[PDB]
């Protein structure tokens, strides 16, 4: 598979998976604003923000920081699995109202 | 250089020294105790300055400031006074406080007598939870100041 | 019960929302003591106040009422009995300045992250040290 | 008169309350009165006759 | 709260989300797809060619 | 430019926030600026590029909901965590500074926020209006960390 994608920063990580900082290639505010909200509804996480470093280049940095219950690398794997279901429940509700009209 | 064309800013440098070593768990000092804690340090700075006369040797300790023997430095020794006769203003405020709050208002260092009269047992504990609660000067709180 | 460092009942005097819209400074007057009173800033978009009204002022510390290596802050859980489960409006801040008003009258300065409080006592408020933490505790 | 009789959240007020850009005289010439023009220490001397 | 942006002559208020656990002591409104499935709704307004209008 | 934050004309910090970096950092430090955690996360995540590790102080308003103020967020850009060695102490006057009752009230209890106090690198009073973080005046924040 590919590896020009999400990539943990070794310089700004904890010794455990409690705190980390990932770097997303080729994704603008369209993803980072959506992915921020689906993570923050996890009761375990305390800090999850994103930013663009410089708008000429094209990369995103997502920050994740939680308590000692779950490792944060496991949290966004739950997090970005979780909005995949949220895309479905909008799609299912919408398409039945189209055919009914 | 810092403000008012002096390289000190005594007011900010006091609080910067105060906050870094602030601890209510420490004991504290007396108004005469800090001056001897001060003169422990800036004392030996003064005797490294020799104050020779106009011809080779030293000048007599009487009648120094006579507008004839001003050597190549005078603001350096004046700066050591300028720090000395500042920090006694912090001493007199503590001496003027504990006087009117019932305790013996002491600023002079007592002679070789019964050492550690320690007026803790004299006044009630309401005074010790008044003087030390408003403001206080720890022993480290001066050795990081100057 | 061992955690309450101060408690009284004050009647407010006037409310001044001077050139703000969401933070206003209130005055106080003790209806039990005849010496102490305070000034305080109150957000009145979630805790409304009116003048000449009596409320509870209480300064405690470590409100867990009894007794995770992250250096952060975390809230207590859903099922947790604690102090000020009966009140309406608690805050957070540090003390920074202790100085006397007059003879046997001292002023106490709390700052709740910009939000200030200046009250004075007559050595009745002996328990209030220059601590890191202190909460205010207010019912209506 | 304007400073005590203008509402908050006013943009020529809120950037003159700071030292960002402007003054209490710059906004006063925009809303109330522009004052008298001086010319090198002279209040517009006469042109002719 | 009451999920209403309070507009006025010079401001608007509380435009943020405030829809997350960890906002008050009682952590309500946790994530649950079935408690969202009961609440989510789509209204379709006047729909035709070239143009659409519908509510979420 | 690391060696030349100070002008040789007077010793004053010459590089500062310009004519709108003040008014950005002014609306944050306004007294009626309150934030939940979800927005306090996003603001603190935009002063860096998601690289610096932070620790969240407990919020100001606590019983109805948890509310941080518009000053603790400004306290974190100075000292991000305990591993940063920076801790400062400073007292300063704003550009406007409407005076208090001037005999019983000290400078902090102004009608506006006015006189600014930081102790242990946390905002305790005041706002930032080009006399606290900007140019011209000696007793600025960026001067002191320098």
């Amino acid at each position: 598979p590919d590896r020009e994608k999400i990539k943990l920063l070794t310089q700004a990580t904890s010794e455990d998976g409690t705190s980390a900082s990932f770097q997303i290639v080729e994704e603008d505010h369209t993803l980072g604003n959506a992915l921020r909200y689906v993570i923050m509804k996890n009761p375990d996480v305390e800090f999850c923000g994103y930013s663009i470093p410089h708008p000429s280049e094209n990369l995103l940095n997502i920050r994740i920081q939680t308590y000692g219950e779950t490792t944060a690398v496991d949290a966004l794997q739950k997090g970005l699995k979780d909005l995949m279901d949220l895309c479905d429940v909008v799609e299912s509700k919408f398409t039945e109202k189209i055919k009914s009209m | 250089m810092e403000g008012n064309a002096q390289p000190v800013n005594f007011n900010r440098s006091w609080d910067h020294a105060y906050n870094i070593t602030f601890n209510n768990q420490d004991k504290g000092l007396l108004p005469y105790a800090i001056m001897e804690t001060a003169n422990e340090i800036l004392g030996p700075l003064e005797e490294r300055l020799v104050r020779y006369d106009n011809s080779g040797c030293l000048v007599k300790r009487e009648d120094l400031n006579k507008a004839e023997y001003v050597d190549q430095y005078d603001a350096e020794r004046d700066f050591y006074h300028s720090l000395r006769e500042y920090i006694n203003g912090k001493a007199t405020a503590l001496a003027n406080l504990r006087k009117s709050r019932g305790m013996l208002g002491l600023l002079e260092p007592p002679a070789k007598e019964l050492q550690g009269i320690d007026p803790d047992e004299t006044v009630p504990d309401n005074v010790k939870t008044s003087v030390s609660q408003l403001y206080r000067i720890s022993e480290k709180s001066v050795r990081k100041f100057l | 019960m061992s955690n309450t460092l101060f408690d009284d009942i004050f009647q407010v005097s006037e409310v001044d929302p001077g050139r703000y819209n969401k933070v206003c400074r209130i005055e106080a007057a003790s209806t039990t003591q005849d010496q102490c009173k305070l000034t305080l800033d109150i957000n009145v978009e979630l805790f409304p106040v009116a003048a000449q009204d009596s409320l509870t002022v209480t300064i405690a510390s470590s409100l867990n009422l009894e007794d995770s290596a992250t250096r952060s802050w975390r809230p207590p859980q859903a099922g947790d009995r604690s102090l000020a489960d009966d009140y309406d409006y608690v805050m957070y801040g540090t003390a920074y300045k202790f100085e006397e008003v007059s003879k046997d009258l001292i002023a106490v300065y709390y700052s709740f992250g910009g939000l200030l409080m200046r009250l004075e006592g007559n050595y009745r408020n002996l328990n209030n040290l220059k601590q890191e933490n202190a909460y205010l505790l207010i019912r209506r | 008169v304007c400073i005590n009789e203008l509402d908050n959240w006013n943009a020529p007020l809120i950037m003159a309350t700071c030292g960002s850009k402007g003054s209490t005289l710059n906004v006063s010439q925009m809303v109330a009165v522009v004052g008298q023009q001086i010319i090198s220490g002279n209040r517009v001397p006469d042109g002719f006759q | 709260m009451s999920n209403i942006v309070g507009i006025e002559y010079n401001r608007v208020t509380n435009t943020t989300s405030t829809d997350f656990p960890g906002f008050s002591k009682d952590a309500e409104n946790e994530w649950n797809v079935e408690k969202f499935k009961k609440d989510f709704e789509v209204n379709i307004s006047s729909l035709d060619a070239r143009e659409a209008n519908f509510d979420l | 430019v690391k060696n030349n934050l100070l002008t040789p004309k007077s010793g004053e910090p010459i590089i500062a926030a310009t004519q709108d970096f003040i008014t950005g950092s002014y609306l944050i430090s306004h007294k009626d600026s309150f934030y939940d955690r979800a927005t306090l996360t996003q603001l603190l995540s935009m002063m860096s590029d998601g690289i610096e590790h932070f620790d969240i102080p407990p919020p100001a308003i606590m019983k109805p909901y948890y509310l941080w103020t518009g000053k603790q967020v400004f306290s974190l850009l100075i000292k991000p965590n305990h591993n940063s060695p920076v801790v400062i102490n400073l007292d300063a006057k704003n550009k406007v500074f409407v005076p208090p009752k001037s005999k019983s009230l000290p400078n902090e209890m102004s009608q506006n926020d006015g006189f600014v106090i930081i102790r242990g690198s946390q905002i305790l009073s005041g706002v930032m209006d080009k006399s606290v973080l900007g140019d011209g005046k000696k007793h600025s924040v960026f001067y002191t960390i320098l």
